[PDB]
């Protein structure tokens, strides 16, 4: 917008690399660790003579691409968050076990693709939506952190691979489709707005716990149906409309004796006593039928 | 092994980089240490004569140069064992470890197993660590047959 053309030198290169450690091949040794977080930065050429890091932070630069670290996947992880990316078009990588380009101007999935990358964050970025996810290829990637992003269709991040997904803040004016993802384990609606379920069920079989917090939600009949999950164990429902029913964080602990936590506070395990004669209650209404 | 026999009688052993690392610290801005800078920030990876200076530096080293060291899957080209034996670096003796690889995978998915140990990201690749096993036999034939 407004900056200098700023590559790198000699200089910053005898300031950043450090650890040194045994190259790819296992034979010489190289310096593994890039450090230029906020210089301006722009231009990654001299990078290139650098193959052997596993490790970069590069965030808060005005560095627009990197693509010839496409020549470089022996990198581990590179954290490049602010940054003016905007989509990850890098090669499949066989070995960025982690990144992040939070804050990003990035728009989209083009080029998650990578085998092993294990976590990726994202959030404060640009992103809409799913734009390809590949379920198997994608193969180590377990966990991605989307907080605040602009998104909309959630079906397609059909990405088996995946523990954990936190949408939270995103501007969800709906959510969907979940069902398939069996290792599915953890999903934060915190600070979300959704009022019903949007296709979610046991068959996310590895889904422990699920946090609403200012979601739309009222009816508490909700609390029959994703009790089917096998191993939720905690839920959030703070800030929610249903905060205002009578028994609510009573009736959730009815429904699911197992709801350990609830709204940022564990149980009352006492209660879980109490709510087992009103499950008794529940009983004997239900098996009128 | 190599750490058994340094704990087991105060033994040393090395690796290249344990002794360039060493020399960082010790001096910066030394000889070896501005010729290392200056080839890494070329990217020259370890031109040999360097660890060959280190090593025959760390062989100063007091607990070494009385007592013992042992270095560990060193030379890895007989290049380097040809430049060792022309300083004469020489072991009094050499050991080889014949492994089958299924062994070596039991043992990675141990490591697996100590990766939750661990925590911090690392590299834990069997592809590349089967390409450097094979590579570590190609070189390791000609070097014992010498």
């Amino acid at each position: 917008e407004e900056w200098l053309p700023t590559p790198i030198t000699e200089a910053m290169m005898k300031e950043g690399l450090s650890l040194l450690c045994k190259i790819g091949s296992g034979l010489a040794h190289a310096y593994i660790k890039l450090e230029a977080k906020d210089r301006d930065l722009t231009d990654i050429s001299l990078l290139r003579s650098y193959i052997h890091l596993r490790y970069v932070d590069i965030s808060e630069n005005h560095i627009t691409d990197i693509s010839p670290l496409n020549s470089l996947t022996h990198l581990l992880w590179l954290k490049a968050d602010g940054n003016q990316l905007r989509s990850a078009r890098m090669n499949e990588l066989p070995y960025l076990q982690i990144a992040s380009f939070s804050y990003n101007q990035i728009i989209d999935t083009e080029g998650i693709f990578h085998p092993r990358l294990g976590s990726l964050d994202l959030k404060g970025n640009r992103i809409h939506q799913v734009t390809g996810l590949d379920p198997e290829r994608l193969s180590s990637l377990h966990t991605l952190e989307l907080r605040g992003n602009q998104l909309e269709s959630t079906k397609g991040i059909y990405l088996p691979k995946l523990k954990n997904l936190y949408l939270a803040q995103n501007l969800l004016k709906k959510v969907e489709g979940l069902e398939n993802l069996s290792n599915l384990t953890t999903l934060h609606l915190r600070d979300n707005q959704i009022e019903t379920l949007n296709g979610f069920s046991q068959e996310m079989k590895s889904l422990q716990y699920l946090n609403l917090r200012s979601n739309m939600i009222s009816d508490l009949a909700e609390l029959a149906k994703l009790r089917d999950l096998p191993k939720l164990r905690a839920l959030v429902l703070l800030d929610n409309p249903c905060a205002d029913e009578t028994d609510y964080r009573q009736e959730a602990l009815v429904q699911m004796a197992h709801l350990e936590r609830l709204d940022k506070e564990f149980y009352e395990d006492d209660d879980r006593a109490e709510a087992e004669e009103i499950r008794q209650r529940l009983k004997e209404e239900q098996d009128q039928d | 092994v190599a750490k058994k026999l340094a704990s087991d009688y105060g033994l040393r052993c090395l690796s290249v980089g344990d002794a360039l690392r060493g020399m960082l610290n010790n001096h910066p801005d030394s000889e070896l240490s501005l010729m290392l800078n200056w080839h890494l920030h070329k990217g020259k990876t370890v031109p040999d004569e360097l660890a060959i200076q280190a090593l025959d530096i760390s062989l100063m080293e007091s607990v070494c140069n009385t007592i013992g060291v042992v270095i560990d899957g060193y030379p890895v080209t007989p290049h380097q064992m040809d430049l060792l034996e022309a300083r004469s670096i020489i072991p009094m003796v050499i050991f080889e470890l014949h492994v089958p690889s299924k062994e070596i995978f039991k043992r990675l998915l141990l490591e697996k197993k100590t990766e939750q140990s661990m925590s911090y990201p690392l590299h834990n690749s069997s592809q590349i660590i089967a390409y450097k096993n094979a590579k570590y036999h190609k070189n390791i034939n000609e070097i014992r047959q010498f």
